[PDB]
C-alpha cells in the first residue's frame, strides 16, 4: 500500500493559475469502480475528481484526486486530508499535506549573460545563459519572452535549485535559450522573467541585446 | 525578402498579401517612404491609418493560411512605391516582406 | 429648493473677454410665469437676460439668466444677487455671488517636454507634454500654438490642478498634446501659452522643436 | 432610502492580494439593532463581517459588512447580494453586485521621461513622469521602485484614467515622483511598475537614470 | 476757444490697465470755479473729476475731466460727449470722440538684434535692437524685461510708428535698449515683449543672448 | 566678490548677511558644494529648505537697509564651508556675495 500526495508547486501554479493538487494511489491492482474523495481539516467537501488516471499495464493501479481550492485558504495554513477507500484495503487512509513553514525568505538576483564570441565566430547558434543564485526557498519559476510572447517551453533548458557551495540554505539554478546567430545579430532582444514567492511583487525581468555591456572606443576631447 | 509586385489599375480596388506571422501582435504595412532613411507606418493593429489613407483601406486578419490581407481602395498616382509589410514595435526593423505599387492609366 | 450661480472663471474671461454673471434654479418642480434679473450691491438692476432654458427631465426645473457687467466690479468684490420669483415658494429667494477677496499669489513654472525615444519607433505618433507648477490660485488656463495660429481645442487634453505634496497652497497641471511622428520630423516648433493673474501680462509662452538640447558648437556623425 | 455597495476593484486586489465584498447604507435615519450578512448566487451565506461603523453627522446612517471571498467567483461574475433589516423598511433590502463580464483587453504601453533642463538649473528638485497609454478598462495601479525597494505612496501623485480622444475605448493616465535634482545627479536609477489585466504578468517595469540617451559608443568633451 | 479731448490710446491702455480719458479746456483765462463733465450718448452721468490741472502762468486755462470706464464700452462703438461750461462762453460746448472705424488690422513681425562686433570691442556698452514691422494701425506697447521684472523705462528710447516705405498702410518701430557689455557677456538674457490689438493674446515675446545666433565650428565624422 | 568671513561657535546660531538686490525675486543661500562644479540650494523664497537644515535655518527679507538676514541654529563639523548668497532662477549663475563658515570647539 503507496498513496502519493503531490502538494501544489509555485512552479505549476504560476504556470497554469489555476492551482491543482493531487492524491495519486499506486502499489494496487487493477480493479475499477474506486472511491477517493479531498476533505478539508473540519471534514467538509470538495467539487468532483474527475479525470482518472488510466491503468498501468504493468500490474499497477493509478488514480488521481483534485480539489479546486483557491491559494490563500492552502498558504494560510489550512491541512488537507485525503480519503481512500478500496477492496484490497478496507481501512481508510488518511494523508497531511501542507506549507512546511518554519523557513526564512530570501530573494534571488539575476545576471543575464551573452553568447561567447568564440561561439558566434561558428557563426551557426548562439546560447543566452540566465544565472539566478541565492535564493531560498528551492521555488524558483524561469521563463523566456521575446517580444511579449513566451517562446516554446521546448526551446530553452532550466535546472533543478542545487544548494549554493558557500551559503547554506540558499540555492541557485540556471537556464540556457539557444537562439539562431543571425536573429542575435539583427537586434532581437530576449529577457529572462523569473518567478518567486519572495519577490515583491514576485516577478522579476531581465533583458540583453548584442549592444548590452559594449564598451566606449573613442574618447575625442576637442579644445579650444 | 519576397517581392509580390502586386499590379493594378487606376480606381477600383487592389488587395496587397502579406505573411501573418506568430509570436508578433502589432502587425503592420509600412510605406518605404525611403527619404532620410524613414519609413510611415500606413495602418497597424493598434488602430492608426494614416490621414491620408483614412477611410479608404483596411486590414483583416485570419490564422486560415497564416496570411493577413490588406485592401487599398481608390487609386492615386501617390500610390505607386514600396510598402514594407512586417511585425514588432519597431517599424524600420520589421519589414519581413517588400512589395512594390503602380497605377495603370 | 436651492438655487445655485456660476460666477465667471478667469478661464472663461480670458477665452471670451466677456464677463457674465449666470444663475441656475433646481430642486423646482417644472413650472411657467418665472422671471429672474440680476441685481447688485449697489442697488440698481442690470442688463435682461435672454436665452431662457428648458426643463430637465428628472422633475426639475432651471431658470438661466445672463448679466454682462465690467470685470473690474467682479475682481473689486461688488455683491452680485440674481432673484427668482417662483409660484410655491412665496418670497422671492436671493443668492449672492462673489469672489473670494484676498488669495497668496504665485506665478506657474512651465516646462515643455519632447516625446519619449522609444514612442518615436512605432512611426504613428508622438506625445508632447506642457507641464506647469507652483501656482495659486487654482485658475489657469492652457492652450497650444502652432505656427502663431492656434490649434483646435479636440486635439489635446487638460487636467484640474492637483494640489502639490510638497509646497501646500501651491497646485500643478498637466496638458498633452498628440501630433504625428513625421510632422515632429519635420521641424514644426510646438508653443504652450498659459495664463495666470500673478503672471505680469497673464501670458506666457514656450517652444519646443526636434533639435532643441544639442551643443549647437559641434556636430558628430557616426558613420559606418 | 438606499444602499451603495463597494465592489473590489483591481488596484485593491493587486494591492493586498485580498478581494473583499463591502457594502454601505445611506439616506436612513440613525438607528440601532441592524444586522448585515452578505449571499451568493448559490444561495449559502459567507463569513461575518466585523468592524462596525458609525453614524454620519448629517442625520444619515451607514453600516459597513466585509466578506473576504475567492477572486476567481468575482471574475467568474457570481451574483453577491448584501441584505439590510431595518425598522422602518419592513422588507430587507437586496444590493446584488457582479463584475461587468466582457470588456475589450488591451495592454498599457508605458513611457519614463527624465526631468527638463531648465528646471535642473534651480539646484532644488526634480519631477520624473511615468506615462501609461492604451488601455482598457480603467483598472490601473502605478507604483514607484527605488532600488528594487518600493517607496512611500506620499511623494508621487497619480490621475485617474481620463479617455483618449484618438481611440474611442482606450484611456490614458500620468503618474509624477518628485526626486532631488542631487539625488538624480547620482546616478539613483528609478521605476515605475504598472499592473493591468491585460498584462501577462499583470507586472510591467521599466527605469530611466541620468544617463540613458547617451550613443554609449563615443564621448565628445568640449573643454576651454 | 479751444478744448481738446484725447481718446484712450493702447498703450496707456496697456500700461496702466485703468482706461481713462481727458477732455482738456484750454485758450482761456485762468478763471476758477469752473464747471465740467462727462456724459454719454444718452445723457447719462460719470463719475467725479477729480484731479484738476493747476492754471499756467502764461495767461492759460488748464482744466481735465476724467471719466472711469470699462474697455468694451468704449470699444464697442459707443460715442462720449464732453460737457463744458464757462462765464466767458456761457453757452455749452460738446466734443464727439470714439474709435476710427473702418481700418483693416494686421500683427507685427518682431526681430531682435544682437549688439555689433565693433561696439563690443570697445569693451564699454552694449545696445540690443528690437525692429517691430509691418503692423497696422500705429498703437504698438513696447516693453523690456531683464528676468520677469521690468527695466526702469529710462533705460531703453522707443521711435514713434512711421509708415512703411514700400507698403502702403502699415506701418514699423524702433527700441533700443543699452546695457553695460559685462552683464551682456555673463549669459543675462533680455526680451522684448510687444503689445497690438491685433496680436493673437494681444502679447508676443522674443529673447536674445550672447550664444543666440553663434554658427557650428566643429564638424567631426569618425568612421568605422 | 565680498567675504564676509562669518565666524561662530559650536551650538547656539550664526546670522548670515548678504545684499537684498531688486528686480530678482528668488532669493538664495547656495552652498558650494565644489564636488563636480555644482552648487545645491540650501534655502530658497521659493520655499525649499534641504533635508540635511529642514527645521535648523529661517531666511527673512526687508528692504530697509537692502539687506536680507539668514539665521543658522544650532551648528555641525558640516556646517563648516562655503554658503554664496544670490539670486535668479539659475543658481550657479548668481552667487552674488561669497562666504565662509567654521566651528570653534
Ligand atoms: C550635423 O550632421 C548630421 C549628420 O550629417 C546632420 O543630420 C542630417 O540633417 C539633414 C537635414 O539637415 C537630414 O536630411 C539628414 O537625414 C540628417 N542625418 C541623419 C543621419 O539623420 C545635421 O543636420 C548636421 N547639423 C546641422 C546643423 O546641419
Ligand atoms: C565621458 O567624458 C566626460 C567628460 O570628461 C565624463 O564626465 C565626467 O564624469 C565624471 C564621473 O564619471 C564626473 O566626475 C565629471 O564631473 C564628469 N564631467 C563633467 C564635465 O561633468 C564621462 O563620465 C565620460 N564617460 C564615461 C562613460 O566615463
Ligand atoms: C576621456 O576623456 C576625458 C576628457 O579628456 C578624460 O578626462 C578621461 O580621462 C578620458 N578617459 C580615459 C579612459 O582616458
Ligand atoms: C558635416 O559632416 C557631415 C558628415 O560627414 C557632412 O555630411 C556635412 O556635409 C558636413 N558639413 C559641411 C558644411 O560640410
Amino acid at each position: 500500500i503507496r498513496v502519493f500526495a503531490i502538494p501544489p508547486s509555485f512552479a505549476s501554479i504560476f504556470l497554469t493559475k489555476s492551482t491543482k493538487l493531487t492524491c495519486l494511489v499506486t502499489d494496487l491492482t487493477t480493479y475499477d469502480s474506486v472511491t477517493i474523495s479531498w476533505t478539508r481539516q473540519n471534514g467538509e467537501a470538495v467539487k468532483t475528481h474527475t479525470n482518472i488516471s488510466e491503468s498501468h499495464p504493468n500490474a499497477t493501479f493509478s488514480a488521481v484526486g483534485e480539489a479546486s481550492i483557491c491559494e490563500d485558504d492552502w498558504n494560510s495554513g489550512e491541512r488537507f486530508t485525503c480519503t481512500v477507500t478500496h477492496t484490497d484495503l478496507p481501512s481508510p487512509l488518511k494523508q497531511t499535506i501542507s506549507r512546511p513553514k518554519g523557513v526564512a525568505l530570501h530573494r534571488p538576483d539575476v545576471y543575464l549573460l551573452p553568447p561567447a564570441r568564440e561561439q558566434l565566430n561558428l557563426r551557426e547558434s548562439a546560447t543566452i545563459t540566465c544565472l539566478v543564485t541565492g535564493f531560498s526557498p528551492a521555488d524558483v519559476f524561469v521563463q523566456w519572452m521575446q517580444r511579449g510572447q513566451p517562446l516554446s517551453p521546448e526551446k530553452y533548458v532550466t535546472s533543478a535549485p542545487m544548494p549554493e557551495p558557500q551559503a547554506p540554505g540558499r540555492y541557485f539554478a540556471h537556464s540556457i535559450l539557444t537562439v539562431s546567430e543571425e536573429e542575435w545579430n539583427t537586434g532581437e532582444t530576449y529577457t529572462c522573467v523569473v518567478a518567486h514567492e519572495a519577490l515583491p511583487n514576485r516577478v522579476t525581468e531581465r533583458t540583453v541585446d548584442k549592444s548590452t555591456g559594449k564598451p566606449t572606443l573613442y574618447n575625442v576631447s576637442l579644445v579650444m | 525578402l519576397p517581392e509580390v509586385k502586386v499590379e493594378g489599375e487606376l480606381g477600383g480596388s487592389v488587395t496587397i498579401k502579406c505573411p501573418l506571422p506568430e509570436m508578433h501582435v502589432r502587425i503592420y504595412l509600412c510605406r518605404e517612404m525611403a527619404g532620410s532613411g524613414t519609413c510611415g507606418t500606413v495602418v497597424s493593429t493598434t488602430n492608426f491609418i494614416k490621414a491620408e489613407y483614412k477611410g479608404r483601406v483596411t486590414l483583416k486578419q485570419y490564422p486560415r493560411k497564416n496570411l493577413f490581407l490588406v485592401e487599398v481602395t481608390q487609386l492615386t498616382e501617390s500610390d505607386s512605391g514600396v510598402y514594407a509589410c512586417g511585425a514588432g514595435m519597431n517599424t524600420d526593423r520589421g519589414k519581413t516582406q517588400k512589395v512594390t505599387l503602380n497605377v495603370h492609366s
